[PDB]
């Protein structure tokens, strides 16, 4: 069970940081018209 | 050309057959987890002690259920609002008996569907669209939050969350009516107006456009081949649509501006459904439908029943029978 | 470019008229606090619990220690009057600045003084305005600390002897406790910051937040945003409004749960019992009634096989039986005397229940926060008679509704702000449709 | 049908003397009963002890008899258990316990009579519904 | 030059005349006592 | 556009309000009287607060016959007289 | 140039409210159904047919007022004012439920008139008559519920009464007595009404957020012209959006708007069929296999068995006051009740 719990903690943290850093990576600039 | 930057470009690519996006990065795993657990529990979960009284309700197909009667059963009332992940159970057998799958499914779904709505914002920005389709979807999304999360919180138990089943849904709406008189609640009445009205205007608008299609075909072929995907001209006559509809009622009750017409189409059911979601969300805090029980009495003080009193006799029949073994004390305060 | 129905969007780059809008609207807020308080006092009857009387503002004042003594007995109504009057009066001053700046003052500010003027895109000026307001907010939170420690105390539902006003001499400063709350699960038996159950921790956290807010206020006056923040955010007035709408929404959802679950900073004496509280009070009531008749409540097996009056929680604590099993995390000053370290102590239940606990349970059970929209108290099948909806139901529902629309407002404005920043908020350019220059999906 | 004097006429004491309320007193009593009593006794039941109700036959069988103005006014002063054996002012609203039951503090002597009057008249109007419970709603 | 009495006139007053009359009856009713 | 006079132009006209400042309260008073005089009760057969049950009656006077129903309610109404 | 033609001319003049030949049926019947409902809900009781108060005069409010169905002892009597029941007496006619049949029958002929109007105007304007066709769904519902359902039952008494709370009671009757939620024709209706509301919202939102920039202002409504030839929003961008978000999207505007007609019209048509079944107590009440198992196996419990207990409570608790003509006397001890409640 603890193996499972650690694994889920890892998987969730990984995806949440992809999300946080993905949007921190110049997201307003990824549009078709005007980029900053 | 850097690794992270190439990843970022694939996540946000407008060239993937299905858009991923940063909201997608959370949606996909969580909807897959909720879907996969749901499918397996619906088919094969053993019975679950929804009401915490050691009286397991059988919800899956292999335990004698059909598509209509089956459900994933809400977790045990003994758990109330406690978090019950798999790793908090001594074993999967315990987790199954107490209704663990329900919690896994609803949390992942609510999360994934929240990200679904964000994903709608995001791709609209990637495509140079206006951004508010996601606002339309917040009305269904709010509704799901109300019956899977808000109503348990206010009542103190996911055991009173809505069941993931066809007949479970009916059990939920019957108990809701007896504990909250939802039919006499104005926000539910606005939902019905939003939903009846939405179906009405769907039919109206589809019938009005269809009536004014410009002849582009012969009687031997679908009229639908009169429109070609991407064509620049419009494919019906809106003035002819307006001239029929304005005369069916009167001129000024008809729309001659398609932008106002289509925004009306959007707002009417969205706002009705916000209200009916608000209704569930506020009856979660027990601010219930209008109560006119014995509001008409005569000169002596006899009660003169109205239809509200008859409704009450039905509510009473629901109240006294629901969860027939769970109450030891005379008032069902939650 | 805005129609009449979006006409307040015409103020976006008119800093003077927009200042008047904000200050006049701030007067409306202070007006209602004042008027509503005076309406409640006019209608207040002291012999009646507040929660039988439709009061939402008097309970907030009593909770700060004014006008009440032991048990929430209202001792002195004048503080209530004072609070109303000063608010009502102060709104005229804000009304006055409001209509002045909105109608007569300079439309735009930045030409008059370069201090009060602003451009939304001036990232430095904007963090400075932010900082001033952070310091103000920090000051406000310390005002609460000052009242608790130096100017009379706060009402403490937990005070030994039925509740009373008490000065807080040892605010919790330990950050393991203060910030420990911020990391508790929001789920049941934990309840995140909603579970704060003593005024030491309430006062202590307001010390932290005051200092944090002042600190950050000075930070933002002194700095400009870093590049990673420059590139992640939209810098525009609508965008800033959308950020605040999201924060207001989140806060409104928290307050909903606060007023529905917490009986410390919403004492039940004033607001009525919580849902869980009332449900536990019914099990207490019949446990008392049945034991007096001779029932052995510890050994009484109910229909299901579970205890009729007492059972175990999933972790073993002895708890009230029946449907209220779901509410065993409830803690209230009328109940805790019966609790040992295994939960409810059978020997205290047999021997030590006091009449004031029998009374409090009967009262809270008959004042459960259930009621119709037209204020008929009780379950929905109850007949007319009792004119009652709990202040907690009124406060929870109102703010859930408000919190929800503010979230919608956040999505509305945040999306618009994005599209306005990229330049397609008004629609697609027919000569430059992005999708028509993209490859086909299939 | 209407609120006639015959219905407004209720036993004063156990001797058998009667008293005729006015419509005023009756509506006075109803109001006061909602103010001080209905939270537990809506409809003639007792939410916190459903075994004891306010039907006239129940009151008649209480010790001392409570099916009359005197017995009821006394009950509001010095409530006892159904068999008369213990005084329960500590846990039942009463004039004797108005320090702890503050709603009873402004009840005057004729308020008590109106309240006791309401309780005795209402069964005559409502029949089984009074003290009958949800079965009769 | 506009007509005064039309089909329109008639449909209007078909509805509006009894509305007001009905509103007045329903107004009196709020003062009925048992 | 159809040749009737525009509504906007009618309800700002002095002549209009000269008639309807009389016709509108007369109808409002008219309907008031229909109730205040008791005529509405008698026209429609609606019971008054005092005529739902006879004094000691708690029986609904429910119609129970098709072609004798007129005679039934007539009997129930005298059981009050 | 005969009179018939002259009348045609006058009926079909362009005026603020078009009249038509169909106006001759529509306008009197619509005005009378509507006036009957406002007359009954303001002044008329239900005391003699139902044991209920049902007008403002009596103290009811907008939610509880109703024009109630006739007494069960009337059977399916037309209850004509001049018929053998009321015998020309307006008052008794009111007291016996005559306004229920007045409204229902005049409503029926009004609905016919309204659909004839849709046909009449569509012919004069030169458009296809799909709005009339669509309107067949409301008609089907009205006849099935207000006419066929009670004609299969013992009397008009068991039709819906024309009121807000009375209809709420009609909903709950159907749950407890017919188990109508279990009925697949109701389910197809639910999917058509909810599916339709979805379509209405998703289509309106899509157009409003794929708009072309055809004006300089921030209010985008100004930039449409009803006679412009150009589509006012991008089907192309709309299609790519939904294809990428949902996986499929519409590509054919014509099919899209036909589907919008099709979904809610069919749903309503399906539910009508199921209510025709219920005219005969031809219910989808039970699943036989579940009952046989649950009779034998007292540990077997589903949401299906849970909901029948609820239906059973409903029937026994509402029946005596809801069917006063049956003189049901259920003593306390026979009422179904769970523990404590
Ligand atoms: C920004 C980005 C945000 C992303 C972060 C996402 C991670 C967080 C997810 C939150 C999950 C919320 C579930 C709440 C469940 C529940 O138990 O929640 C309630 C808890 C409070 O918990 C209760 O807290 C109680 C504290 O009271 C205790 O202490 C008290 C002290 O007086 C009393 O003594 C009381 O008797 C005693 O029990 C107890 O612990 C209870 O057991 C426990 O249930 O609320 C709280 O944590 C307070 C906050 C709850 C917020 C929930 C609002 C949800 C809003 C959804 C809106 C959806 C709209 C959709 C738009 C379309
Ligand atoms: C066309 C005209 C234009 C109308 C447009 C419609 C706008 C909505 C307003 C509806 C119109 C009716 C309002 C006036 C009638 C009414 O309400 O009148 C009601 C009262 C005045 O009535 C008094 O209402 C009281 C209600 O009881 C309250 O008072 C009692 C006194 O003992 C008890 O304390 C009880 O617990 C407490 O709840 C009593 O019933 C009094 O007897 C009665 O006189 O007005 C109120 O309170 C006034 C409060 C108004 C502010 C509303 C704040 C509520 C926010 C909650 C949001 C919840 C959202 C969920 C929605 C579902
Ligand atoms: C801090 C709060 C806040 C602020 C400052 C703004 C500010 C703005 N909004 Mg946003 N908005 C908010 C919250 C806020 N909004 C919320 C919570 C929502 C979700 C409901 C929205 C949804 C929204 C939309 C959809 C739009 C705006 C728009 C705008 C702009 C023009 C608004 C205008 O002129 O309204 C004018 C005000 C009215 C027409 C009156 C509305 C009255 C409401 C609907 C009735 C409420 C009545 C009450 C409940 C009961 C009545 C009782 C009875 C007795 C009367 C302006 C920049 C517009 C925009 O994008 O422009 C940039 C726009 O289109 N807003
Ligand atoms: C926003 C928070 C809030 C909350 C929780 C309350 C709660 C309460 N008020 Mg206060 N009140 C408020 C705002 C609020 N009010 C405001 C803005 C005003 C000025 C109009 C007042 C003026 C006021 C008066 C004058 C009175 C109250 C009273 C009451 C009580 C009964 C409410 C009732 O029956 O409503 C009935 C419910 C409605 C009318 C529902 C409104 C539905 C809206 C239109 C939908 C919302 C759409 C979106 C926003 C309750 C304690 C009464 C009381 O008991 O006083 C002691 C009373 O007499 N309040
Ligand atoms: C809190 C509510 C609020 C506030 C504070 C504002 C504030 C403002 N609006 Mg918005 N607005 C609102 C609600 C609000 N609005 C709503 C609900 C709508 C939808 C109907 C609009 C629609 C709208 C439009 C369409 C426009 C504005 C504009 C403006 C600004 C200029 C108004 C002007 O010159 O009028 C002049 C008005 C008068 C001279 C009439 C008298 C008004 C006074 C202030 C009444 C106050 C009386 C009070 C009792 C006095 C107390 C005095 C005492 C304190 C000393 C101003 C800042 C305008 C703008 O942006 O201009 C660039 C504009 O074009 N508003
Ligand atoms: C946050 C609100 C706010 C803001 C930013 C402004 C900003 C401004 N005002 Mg406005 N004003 C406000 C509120 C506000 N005012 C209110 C509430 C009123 C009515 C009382 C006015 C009445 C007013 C007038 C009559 C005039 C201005 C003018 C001006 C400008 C010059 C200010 C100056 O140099 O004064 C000098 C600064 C001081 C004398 C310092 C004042 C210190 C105050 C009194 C104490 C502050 C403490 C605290 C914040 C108050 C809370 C106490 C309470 C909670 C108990 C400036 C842009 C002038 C202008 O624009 O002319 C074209 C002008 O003529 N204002
Ligand atoms: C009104 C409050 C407020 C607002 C609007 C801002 C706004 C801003 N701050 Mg300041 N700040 C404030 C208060 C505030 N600040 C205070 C009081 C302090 C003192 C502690 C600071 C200290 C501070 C520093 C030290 C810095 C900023 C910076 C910034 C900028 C970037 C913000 C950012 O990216 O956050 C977005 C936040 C993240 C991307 C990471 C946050 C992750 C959290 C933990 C998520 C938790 C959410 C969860 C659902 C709720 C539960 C909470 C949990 C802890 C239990 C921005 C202008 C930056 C800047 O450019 O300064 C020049 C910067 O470096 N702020
Ligand atoms: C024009 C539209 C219209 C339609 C379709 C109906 C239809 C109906 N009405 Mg309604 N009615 C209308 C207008 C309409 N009414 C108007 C304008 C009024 C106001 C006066 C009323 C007032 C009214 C009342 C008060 C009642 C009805 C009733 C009815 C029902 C029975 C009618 C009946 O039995 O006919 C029978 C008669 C005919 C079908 C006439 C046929 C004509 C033939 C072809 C010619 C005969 C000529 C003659 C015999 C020869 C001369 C004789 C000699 C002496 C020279 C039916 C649903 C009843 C109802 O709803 O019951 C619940 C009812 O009680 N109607
Ligand atoms: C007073 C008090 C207290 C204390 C308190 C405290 C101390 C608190 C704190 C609080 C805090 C500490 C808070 C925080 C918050 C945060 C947040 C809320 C965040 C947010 C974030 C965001 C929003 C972000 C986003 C993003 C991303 C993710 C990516 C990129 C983009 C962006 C940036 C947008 C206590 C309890 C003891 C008691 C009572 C009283
Ligand atoms: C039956 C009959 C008949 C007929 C009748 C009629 C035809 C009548 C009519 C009637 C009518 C014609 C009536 C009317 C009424 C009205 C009403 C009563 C109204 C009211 C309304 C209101 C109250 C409104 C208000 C409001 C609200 C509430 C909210 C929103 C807004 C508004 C403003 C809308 C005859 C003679 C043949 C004979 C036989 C029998
Ligand atoms: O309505 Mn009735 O109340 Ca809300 O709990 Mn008490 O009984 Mn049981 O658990 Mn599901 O259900
Ligand atoms: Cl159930
Ligand atoms: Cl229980
Ligand atoms: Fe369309």
């Amino acid at each position: 069970m603890e193996t499972l719990k650690i694994t889920v903690y890892i998987v969730v943290t990984f995806f949440v940081l992809l999300f946080v850093f993905g949007f921190l990576s110049g997201d307003p600039a990824r549009n078709p018209k005007r980029k900053d | 050309a850097n690794l992270w930057e190439r990843f970022c470009n694939w996540v946000t690519s407008t060239d993937n057959r299905l858009y991923v996006g940063w909201f997608g990065v959370i949606m996909i795993p969580t909807l897959l987890a909720a879907t996969i657990c749901f499918v397996i529990a619906f088919i094969a979960a053993p019975p679950v002690d929804i009401d915490g009284i050691r009286e397991p309700v059988s919800g899956s197909l292999l335990y004698g259920n059909n598509i209509i009667t089956g459900a994933v059963v809400p977790s045990s009332n003994a758990i109330g609002l406690h978090f019950y992940p798999i790793w908090e159970a001594a074993s999967l057998d315990e987790w199954l008996y107490n209704g663990g799958p329900y919690q896994l499914i609803i949390f992942h779904f609510l999360l994934g569907a929240s990200c679904y709505m964000g994903r709608q914002w995001e791709l609209s920005y990637r495509l140079g669209m206006r951004p508010w389709i996601c606002v339309a979807y917040s009305a269904p999304l709010a509704s799901a939050f109300a019956v899977f999360l808000i109503y348990p919180i206010g009542q103190g138990s996911f055991s009173d969350g809505m069941p993931l089943g066809i007949s479970g849904t009916f059990n939920f709406m019957i108990v809701f009516q007896a504990e909250h008189n939802i039919l006499m609640h104005p926000f539910h009445q606005l939902g019905v107006a939003g939903v009846f009205g939405g179906a009405l205007f769907c039919a109206m608008h589809g019938s009005l456009v269809t009536s004014s299609l410009i002849r582009e075909t012969t009687e031997t072929e679908s009229a639908n081949y009169g429109y070609k995907f991407g064509q620049e001209e419009e494919t019906y006559n809106i003035v002819a649509a307006h001239g029929y509809f304005g005369r069916l009622i009167f001129q000024y009750a008809s729309f001659n501006n398609s932008r106002s017409l289509h925004f009306f189409l959007a707002a009417w059911p969205v706002v009705g459904v916000w209200f009916t979601a608000l209704g569930i969300s506020t009856m979660a805090f027990n601010l219930n439908g209008f109560n006119f029980n014995h509001s008409v009495i005569d000169a002596k003080g006899n009660v003169i029943n109205t239809w509200a009193d008859i409704i009450n006799r039905a509510n009473l029949g629901m109240e006294v029978m629901h969860e027939r073994n769970a109450h030891n004390f005379p008032l069902d305060l939650a | 470019g805005f129609a009449w129905w979006a006409g307040n969007a015409r103020l976006i780059n008119l800093s003077g008229k927009l200042l008047g809008a904000h200050v006049a609207h701030a007067g409306l807020i202070v007006f209602w606090a004042g008027a509503m308080t005076l309406f409640e006092l006019a209608h207040f009857i002291p012999e009646k619990p507040m929660y039988e009387q439709g009061l939402i503002l008097i309970p907030h004042i009593a909770t700060l220690g004014w006008g009440v003594g032991p048990g929430g007995e209202v001792v002195d109504t004048f503080p209530f009057f004072v609070v109303g009057v000063v608010h009502l009066i102060s709104s005229a001053v804000l009304g006055f600045g409001g209509v002045y700046h909105a109608i007569r003052g300079p439309e735009t500010l930045e030409e008059y003084s370069s201090f009060f003027g602003y451009d939304w895109k001036d990232k430095n000026k904007m963090t400075t305005i932010l900082g001033f307001h952070l310091i103000v907010l920090g000051i406000g939170a310390l005002l609460l600390v000052a009242k608790a420690m130096f100017f009379g105390g706060l009402y403490d539902t937990w005070a030994p002897g039925g509740g009373d006003v008490r000065v807080i001499t040892n605010p919790t400063l330990d950050p393991r406790v203060i910030f420990g709350y911020l990391l508790k699960s929001p789920f049941g038996g934990e309840g995140w910051i909603v579970s704060v159950n003593n005024l030491e921790d309430v006062v202590g956290g307001h010390i932290w937040i005051g200092l944090i807010c002042i600190a950050g206020g000075i930070w933002h006056i002194l700095t400009t945003p870093f590049g990673w923040a420059r590139r992640a955010f939209i810098w525009s007035g609508e965008a800033y409004l959308s950020y605040s709408l999201g924060a207001l929404s989140m806060m409104g959802f928290i307050a909903t749960c606060f007023v529905w679950f917490n009986n410390t900073v919403y004492p039940s004496e004033f607001y009525g019992p919580t849902g869980p509280e009332a449900s536990q009070a019914q099990a207490m009531t019949f446990l008392i009634r049945d034991q007096k008749l001779g029932a052995n409540v510890g050994s009484a097996q109910g229909p299901t096989g579970l205890g009729k009056y007492l059972m175990r929680s999933p972790t073993g604590e002895i708890i009230f039986g029946g449907e209220t099993m779901r509410f065993w995390d409830f803690r209230g000053p009328w109940l805790e005397p019966l609790r040992g370290p295994n939960g409810l102590d059978l020997n205290k239940i047999k021997n030590d229940i006091q009449p004031w606990q029998e009374r409090r349970a009967a009262e809270y059970m008959t004042h459960a926060p259930l009621g119709s929209l037209n204020s008929v108290g009780g379950v929905a099948t109850e007949i007319n008679s009792v004119n009652f909806v709990s202040p907690r139901s009124w406060l929870a529902t109102s703010h859930f509704v408000l919190a929800f629309f503010f979230l919608v407002g956040h999505l509305w404005h945040a999306g618009r702000a994005r599209a306005a920043a990229a330049g397609f908020e008004k629609g697609i350019d027919r000569e430059s449709e992005p999708v028509l220059s993209m490859p086909s999906l299939d | 049908a209407e609120l006639t004097p015959e219905v407004l006429t209720v036993p004063l004491n156990s001797e058998g003397k009667t008293i005729t309320l006015t419509e005023k007193q009756y509506l006075e009593g109803k109001r006061l009963f909602q103010y001080a009593c209905a939270s537990c006794h809506v409809g003639g039941i007792t939410k916190t002890n459903p075994s004891l109700d306010l039907r006239t036959e129940t009151l008649a069988l209480a010790t001392p008899p409570r099916d009359n103005i005197e017995g009821l006014v006394d009950y509001m002063k010095n409530p006892t258990t159904y068999d008369g054996e213990q005084e329960i002012a500590e846990v039942h609203p009463s004039l004797r316990s108005a320090d702890i039951f503050p709603k009873m503090r402004n009840l005057t002597e004729k308020d008590l009579v109106a309240i006791a009057g309401h309780i005795l008249v209402e069964p005559k109007i409502l029949g089984d519904k009074w003290g009958g419970g949800k079965v009769y709603y | 030059s506009y007509p005064i009495f039309t089909v329109r006139w008639v449909a209007v007053h078909t509805l509006a005349v009894p509305t007001i009359f009905f509103l007045g009856a329903i107004a009196a009713m709020q003062f009925i006592q048992r | 556009t159809t040749g009737e006079r525009p509504f906007s132009d009618i309800i700002t006209s002095v002549r209009y309000w000269v008639i309807h400042s009389i016709t509108i309260p007369a109808l409002f008073i008219a309907g008031w009287l229909f109730v205040s005089t008791g005529l509405a009760y008698d026209v429609f057969g609606t019971p008054r607060p005092d005529s739902y049950y006879a004094q000691e009656q708690r029986s609904i006077p429910l119609v129970t016959d098709r072609f004798e129903a007129k005679q039934q309610v007539e009997t129930f109404l005298e059981q009050l007289k | 140039r005969g009179w018939f033609d002259i009348l045609d001319d006058w009926l079909k003049r362009d005026r603020f409210v078009f009249v038509g030949w169909s106006g001759i049926l529509l306008f009197p019947c619509a005005y009378l159904a509507l006036g009957g409902w406002l007359t009954g809900t303001t002044f008329v009781t239900s005391w003699y047919t139902h044991g209920l108060a049902s007008s403002y005069l009596e103290g009811c409010n907008f939610l509880t007022v109703a024009v109630s169905t006739p007494a069960n002892s009337m059977g399916h009597s037309l209850l004509l004012l001049w018929g053998p029941e009321a015998q020309g007496d307006f008052t008794r006619w009111c007291q016996l439920g005559g306004l229920w049949t007045f409204i229902a029958l005049h409503g029926a002929f009004g609905l016919i008139g309204f659909m004839l109007r849709q046909f009449e105007i569509a012919r004069l304007v030169g458009v296809r008559p799909y709005n009339a066709i669509a309107f067949s769904a409301p008609i089907a519902v009205f006849v099935s519920v207000f006419l066929i359902y009670p004609l299969g039952q013992s009397s008009w008494f068991f039709a819906p009464s024309f009121g807000v709370a009375a209809i709420f009671r009609f909903l709950l009757f159907f749950q407890g007595f017919h188990n109508w939620t279990l009925n697949p024709f109701h389910m197809m209706g639910v999917a058509g009404v909810l599916g339709g509301a979805l379509l209405c919202a998703i289509h309106g939102a899509t157009v409003e957020n794929t708009l072309f920039q055809d004006g300089e202002g921030a209010s985008t409504f100004r930039a449409f012209n009803p006679t412009q030839a150009e589509e006012t929003y991008s089907m192309v961008t709309a299609n790519r959006f939904w294809s990428q978000i949902f996986g499929i999207a519409f590509s054919n505007k014509r099919w899209l708007h036909f589907f919008m007609l099709f979904v809610p019209v069919t749903g309503l048509w399906m539910s009508a069929i199921g209510v025709v079944g219920l005219a005969l107590n031809l219910r989808s009440y039970d699943f036989i296999s579940q009952e046989i198992r649950a009779a034998e196996d007292p540990e077997f419990e589903t949401f299906y068995t849970k909901n029948l207990l609820l239906n059973e409570g409903i029937r026994a608790w509402m029946a005596p006051q809801d069917q006063p003509h049956e003189n049901f006397v259920f003593p306390e001890e026979v009422l179904p009740r769970g523990n404590a409640l």
